[PDB]
């Protein structure tokens, strides 16, 4: 139980928290939206030519 | 006098020996999957002045 | 503490007290071995009333099969003592 | 008066309980003392930026001494 | 304290009124507070001072781990297993980071609701607006992927949404 | 609870039981003592009015009518003695009752306390072990060939006999065990 | 992960070379050490799995299952040595050999990287279980129980073999990582429908799904105590593990092929809970309890959400511990009075107070008292089902009420009332039985203290 209690953070919970803090700080100051609906840049996506 | 003690309790080394042998075999198995050591786009790194491999 | 350790003498005293508060039984002619039907000349209904009077006095009911059998104050006292684990 | 009270044997349950307590405490009092000593005399690491040209060890990415060990 | 950045977790300037006694009677709360201070807060402070003195004699640092940016799932060939693996790992890390961003926003909202008291419906409009925006963005990105989610399914969802938006825009243009 | 039952009840037994039930329920209705005495005397007069009926058919018809009237007019919440089968303390102390055979499994350290009690217990056990066969044989003799017909047991008759099947009646736990 | 496999293979000759009077001691000590070693597998990552080699890998779903298996072995050893005292030395060693082989097959099953190897091990687990049941059971029904256990399983598992070899001929691989990365949707055709059924029915019969569960009461009642422990705690979870693995390639067909199994799971959950209310055998009640809990697990796996997967993992672990504890509790009374009828021995709290406390804690965890991991899993599954459809709460709600009813019915019938007068051979609880109950129950609350270790990879 002691060993399990003191297992190192390989799930990266604290790393993710610190990364999110950095991102929120940067985006809040610049006036940028906190989050983006698209997680992939549309410039690297090529939609089909014709929809008709 | 340790003859009888050993012949009565020598079965107590089989499991620890199996554990250390399994550790050794796991290291040997890891030794055969180094085709991408220090080659991933995320962890590619310049070597230190002294070290030879990034992991074993 | 709780109620005292009920004894056979107290049980007999209370039984005789209740029986001597009965109007159909003469006090002096009543004895601890007096029979209800033979000696005292009571019918079954009087015996039922006496059993109910005993129940009221001791605070506990007596089953009808057991109640029918008792005929003298000795039987009543013995039944009460056996019920309440009275040995002294 | 004082009467005898009939009960089932309470010896074996009490013996098991005290054996379990003894062994659990036997191994868990040293662990608690060691944890307290480590926390008092070897605190947690302080977050700092990676200096230029330094490549930290993999265990150097955690803050608690026991987790790092 | 300086443990956290006060820009990520902001608070109002904390205006508190000065005490204005209007009775000749003593205030039992002040007497009890003085007793609690002298009897609890000082020994605890001394113990903390001793512990920090011991800590200062053994100082070591741990570093936040940095990750480079690798090609995304869009720049990967159909059956290229290694590039797909790296892209999937990066996407999973970004998913965790987005969850933590939503967590920070929700913490802000809860703190505002508790802090503002009886005026929370009016005094917490900005935090509610921020949570609505972040929730909408997060929902678009990850909702309905389901168990066994991956970067490919997220990309398919985004492509479908872009196709629908393009068709809607072109039909509205013809109006 | 102590007497062996009979194959059936008699007419007078049924009348007495109905009389007791009616008196108890009337007392439940008549809370106060003087009112209860008044109506109990009225009930007794009503009961002994038809005491001298030599036609058993009409006697049973009257008993049937009286039982129907009692069921219509009974108290829905009659008084029950606290330790009676419907009372508030009926089986309250049953969880404190421990059978005597449990003492055979006490650890010798537990039996080190109370030496005289366990000496008396050993005497009682020896008595039972000596009397068992005589009890069994007396039951064998006194039992009719076609098996027993009632649940009544014979007493001891010989020099130092004991009433057969006595161990679990004599060694009851208690009525207030703990 | 040979550092865990090899020590068990060494348990084998250690048992067969021990003195006639030290087999239990040696087996117990080294089993506990192997469990301690396996405890290291709980250090899992957040993105991918631990890929030890080309053959074995450890995920956040299989690590708690491996820990549960390795922890269950010593408990079975302690539970078995009482009723095997009159057995000869060779047969005792053979019993321990069966248990060790079962653990080895289970350990290899949960870490195989390929589906065919997983199939071979998950099917090899049959032989030791069947031998244990049919050789060391008590009554003559054990033979029929073994037949039911064998054929119900194989009739589901053989079409899975056909489907697996077909899939490998189609896509070129059965490796789970390749299968996950190169996943393609399933069209709506009769061939795909039957492929879905072939890939699903074996795991369904393992759970077992309501209507396909008749083998379970027979096998779990007729087995010896260690057989019942390992059948309820680990072997039922093979179906859930395999189903969560295989559902990766079944989308989007599951979206509608899950309806009959969902209806069966919910209604048969209600039915098995109701069956538990009128049961004269104490072990059959625990078996039907297992069926109800596994029906909940089936629902969670079928609706395919992160919350449902988390709840399924937590519920599987919690149920394993609770059901093993309940079986041991019933076996104690059976060893005392040599009967399984529930109303024979009553008022046992008067005679055995500490065992009554163990009964109370086991039946409290059975009804999912918060904040036990039983309730964590049940509540996660209920929330996921509510999101799936708001009307499931009614069926789920009925089940919660019924489970409490039959759990407390079992407790009150066995522990309260007045002790039967004629039974005078109820000896005090041994230290071994109390230690068995404590080793069952303490890990449950310890896991409650840190619930992310049993919440699966979707955490
Ligand atoms: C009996 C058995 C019977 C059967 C039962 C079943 C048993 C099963 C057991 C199975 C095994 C289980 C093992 C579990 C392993 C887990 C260990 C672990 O992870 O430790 C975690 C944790 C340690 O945290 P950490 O991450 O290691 O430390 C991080 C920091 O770096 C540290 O920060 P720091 O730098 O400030 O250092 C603090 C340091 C030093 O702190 C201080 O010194 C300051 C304290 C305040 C003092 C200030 C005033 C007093 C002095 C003033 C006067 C003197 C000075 C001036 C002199 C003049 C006087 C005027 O203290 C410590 O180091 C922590 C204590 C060590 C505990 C370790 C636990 C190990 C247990 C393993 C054994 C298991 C068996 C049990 C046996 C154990 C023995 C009984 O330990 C705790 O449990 C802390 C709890 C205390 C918090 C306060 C409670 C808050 C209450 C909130 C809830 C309110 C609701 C009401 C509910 C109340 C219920 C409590
Ligand atoms: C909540 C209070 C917090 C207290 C702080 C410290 C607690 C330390 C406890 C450590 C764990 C308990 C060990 C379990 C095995 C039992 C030991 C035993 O065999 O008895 C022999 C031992 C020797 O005495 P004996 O004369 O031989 O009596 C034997 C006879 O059989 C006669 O025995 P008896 O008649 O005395 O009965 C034995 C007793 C013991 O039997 C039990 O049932 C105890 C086990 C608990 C129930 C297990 C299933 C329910 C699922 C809940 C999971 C919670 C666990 C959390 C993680 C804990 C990690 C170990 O059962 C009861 O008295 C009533 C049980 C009903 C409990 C209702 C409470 C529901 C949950 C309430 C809140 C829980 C979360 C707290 C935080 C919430 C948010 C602030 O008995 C005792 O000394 C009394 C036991 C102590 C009672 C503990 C009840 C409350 C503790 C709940 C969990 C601990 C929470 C700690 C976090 C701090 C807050
Ligand atoms: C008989 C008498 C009983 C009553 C008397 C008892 C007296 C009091 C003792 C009871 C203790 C009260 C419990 C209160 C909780 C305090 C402990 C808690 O704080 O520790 C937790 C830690 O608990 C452990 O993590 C959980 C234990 C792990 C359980 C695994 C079981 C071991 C394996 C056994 C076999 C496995 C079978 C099941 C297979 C899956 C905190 O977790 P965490 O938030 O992180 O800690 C933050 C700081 N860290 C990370 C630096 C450490
Ligand atoms: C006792 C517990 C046992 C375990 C329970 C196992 C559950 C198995 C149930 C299988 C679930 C669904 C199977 C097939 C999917 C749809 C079923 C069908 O009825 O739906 C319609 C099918 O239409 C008609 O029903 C045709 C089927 C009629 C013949 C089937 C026989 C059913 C009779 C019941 C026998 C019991 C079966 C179980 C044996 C125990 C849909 O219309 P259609 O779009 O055209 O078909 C879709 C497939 N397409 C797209 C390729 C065309
Ligand atoms: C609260 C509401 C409840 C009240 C409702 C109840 C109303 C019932 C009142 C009317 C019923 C009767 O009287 S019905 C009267 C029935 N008559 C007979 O049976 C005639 C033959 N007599 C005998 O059998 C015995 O002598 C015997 C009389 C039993 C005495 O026994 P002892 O002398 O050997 O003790």
């Amino acid at each position: 139980s002691t060993f399990v209690a003191y297992l190192p953070d390989y799930r990266m919970q604290e790393w993710a928290r610190r990364e999110a803090e950095r991102l929120v700080k940067y985006r809040e100051a610049n006036g940028l939206p906190l989050m983006e609906s698209n997680c992939f840049d549309p410039n690297k996506i090529q939609l089909p030519e014709d929809e008709d | 006098n340790v003859l009888q003690i050993v012949r009565d309790h020598w079965v107590h080394i089989l499991v620890p020996v199996g554990f250390v042998f399994g550790c050794y075999l796991d290291r040997r198995s890891d030794e055969k999957l180094t085709a991408f050591r220090n080659k991933s786009l995320l962890f590619k790194r310049e070597l230190r002045p002294n070290e030879e491999v990034t992991w074993k | 503490s709780d109620a005292p350790p009920l004894t056979l003498e107290a049980i007999k005293d209370r039984v005789l007290y209740v029986l001597k508060l009965y109007d159909k039984i003469d006090p002096e002619k009543l004895s601890v071995n007096s029979h209800f039907m033979k000696d005292l000349g009571l019918d079954s209904l009087d015996q039922v009333e006496i059993i109910m009077a005993m129940e009221d006095e001791f605070g506990f009911e007596i089953p009808d099969i057991d109640a029918e059998k008792l005929m003298c104050p000795q039987e009543i006292v013995d039944y009460i003592a056996d019920k309440k684990d009275v040995y002294e | 008066k004082r009467l005898f009270i009939i009960k089932p044997s309470g010896f074996y349950d009490r013996r098991f309980l005290k054996l379990m307590r003894f062994y659990i405490l036997l191994t868990g009092i040293p662990v608690a003392i060691g944890i307290t000593l480590v926390n008092v005399f070897i605190g947690e690491a302080e977050l700092a930026d990676i200096p230029e040209g330094y490549v930290p060890e993999h265990w150097e990415y955690f803050k608690h001494p026991i987790s790092r060990w | 304290p300086d443990s956290w950045d006060k820009d990520v977790y902001p608070e109002p300037p904390r205006r508190t009124p000065a005490p204005a006694p209007q009775t000749s009677l003593p205030n039992p709360v002040t007497y009890l507070t003085k007793i609690f201070d002298l009897l609890v807060d000082r020994p605890v402070t001394l113990a903390r001072e001793f512990i920090e003195q011991q800590h200062a004699k053994n100082r070591y640092y741990y570093y936040h781990r940095e990750f480079r940016r690798v090609p995304d799932i869009t720049e990967c060939e159909e059956k290229d297993i290694l590039c797909m693996f790296e892209a999937e790992m990066q996407w999973r890390r970004d998913y965790k980071v987005d969850q933590e961003i939503v967590n920070i926003i929700q913490e802000r909202l809860k703190a505002c609701q508790q802090r503002e008291g009886e005026s929370y419906r009016q005094n917490c409009a900005k935090e509610l607006e921020q949570f609505t925006q972040v929730s909408k963005a997060f929902q678009d990105r990850y909702s309905d992927l389901g168990a066994h989610y991956s970067a490919r399914k997220c990309l398919a969802k985004q492509k479908q949404r872009m196709l629908a938006e393009r068709k809607a825009a072109k039909e509205a243009a013809a109006a | 609870a102590f007497s062996a039952p009979a194959a059936y009840l008699t007419h007078q037994q049924k009348v007495l039981r109905l009389y007791k039930r009616a008196l108890r329920h009337l007392e439940s209705w008549c809370v106060h003592r003087d009112k209860y005495r008044y109506f109990a005397c009225l009930m007794r007069a009503r009961f002994d009015e038809h005491k001298n009926e030599k036609d058993m058919v009409k006697a049973t018809q009257l008993l049937r009518q009286a039982e129907e009237e009692f069921w219509y007019g009974q108290h829905p919440q009659p008084y029950i003695f606290p330790e009676s089968p419907g009372g508030t303390s009926y089986e309250r102390y049953e969880c404190y009752k421990v059978p005597e055979w449990c003492l055979d499994d006490w650890h010798p350290s537990e039996k080190a306390m109370y030496p005289d009690y366990f000496a008396k217990r050993e005497q009682w056990k020896r008595l039972r072990r000596e009397s068992w066969e005589r009890e069994v044989k007396q039951l064998q003799e006194e039992t009719p060939p076609g098996g027993p017909r009632t649940e009544a047991l014979p007493p001891a008759r010989k020099e130092g006999d004991l009433p057969p099947l006595w161990w679990h009646i004599v060694t009851r736990p208690r009525e207030r065990p703990m | 992960m040979l550092k865990i496999i090899i020590p068990t293979t060494m348990l084998l000759p250690m048992t067969w070379m021990s003195k006639h009077n030290m087999i239990w001691i040696n087996a117990t000590v080294h089993s506990l050490l192997i469990s301690l070693i396996s405890l290291s597998l709980l250090n899992q990552l957040g993105e991918n799995s631990l890929n030890f080699s080309l053959t074995f890998f450890s995920d956040s779903l299989s690590a708690p299952l491996l820990v549960l298996t390795t922890w269950l072995l010593p408990l079975m050893l302690m539970a078995s040595q009482s009723h095997l005292s009159k057995e000869t030395t060779t047969r005792k060693k053979l019993y321990i050999t069966m248990l060790i082989l079962l653990q080895l097959f289970l350990i290899m099953t949960f870490t195989a990287t390929e589906l065919i190897l997983f199939y071979i091990l998950f099917e090899a687990t049959l032989v030791p279980t069947l031998i244990i049941i049919t050789r060391w059971g008590n009554q003559t029904e054990r033979l029929n129980a073994g037949l039911y256990f064998l054929f119900y399983t194989l009739a589901g598992s053989l079409p899975l073999l056909v489907a697996l070899v077909y899939i490998q001929n189609t896509t070129g691989s059965l490796n789970f990582l390749i299968i996950h990365y190169w996943s393609h949707p399933l069209s709506n055709s009769w061939s795909n429908i039957f492929m879905w059924l072939a890939c699903i029915m074996a795991f369904m019969v393992k759970m077992p799904l309501y209507g396909l569960h008749l083998w379970l009461p027979k096998a779990h009642v007729e087995a010896p105590i260690a057989g019942s422990m390992v059948l309820a705690a680990v072997l039922l979870k093979l179906g859930g593990y395999g189903m969560m693995r295989i559902t990766t390639i079944l989308n989007p067909l599951t979206n509608y092929m899950a309806y009959p199994f969902l209806m069966l799971s919910m209604w048969g959950m209600i039915m098995t809970s109701s069956i538990c209310l009128r049961q004269t055998d104490l072990k059959s009640l625990i078996a039907y309890s297992s069926v109800s809990h596994m029906a909940l697990v089936i629902v969670a796996i079928m609706i395919q959400t992160p919350w449902s997967f988390m709840g399924a993992t937590a519920l599987m672990i919690a149920h394993g511990l609770t059901s093993s504890m309940l079986f041991c509790l019933a076996n104690t009374n059976y060893e005392r009075v040599h009967s399984r009828t529930m109303i024979l021995a009553r008022g046992l709290q008067t005679l055995l107070p500490l065992m009554a406390t163990w009964w109370l804690v086991a039946s409290l965890t059975n009804l999912a008292l918060p904040p036990s991991i039983n309730l964590i899993g049940e509540l996660f599954i209920i929330t996921a089902s509510f999101s799936w459809s708001n009307i499931t709460i009614i069926l789920m709600g009925m089940n919660m009420m019924i489970t409490a009813l039959y759990s407390l019915y079992m407790l009150i019938t066995t522990q309260r009332g007045k002790y039967t007068h004629h039974i005078n051979n109820i000896k005090p609880s041994f230290t071994r039985e109390n230690a068995l109950m404590a080793l069952h129950i303490l890990p449950l609350l310890l896991l409650t203290l840190n619930p992310k270790m049993i919440l699966g990879p979707l955490y």
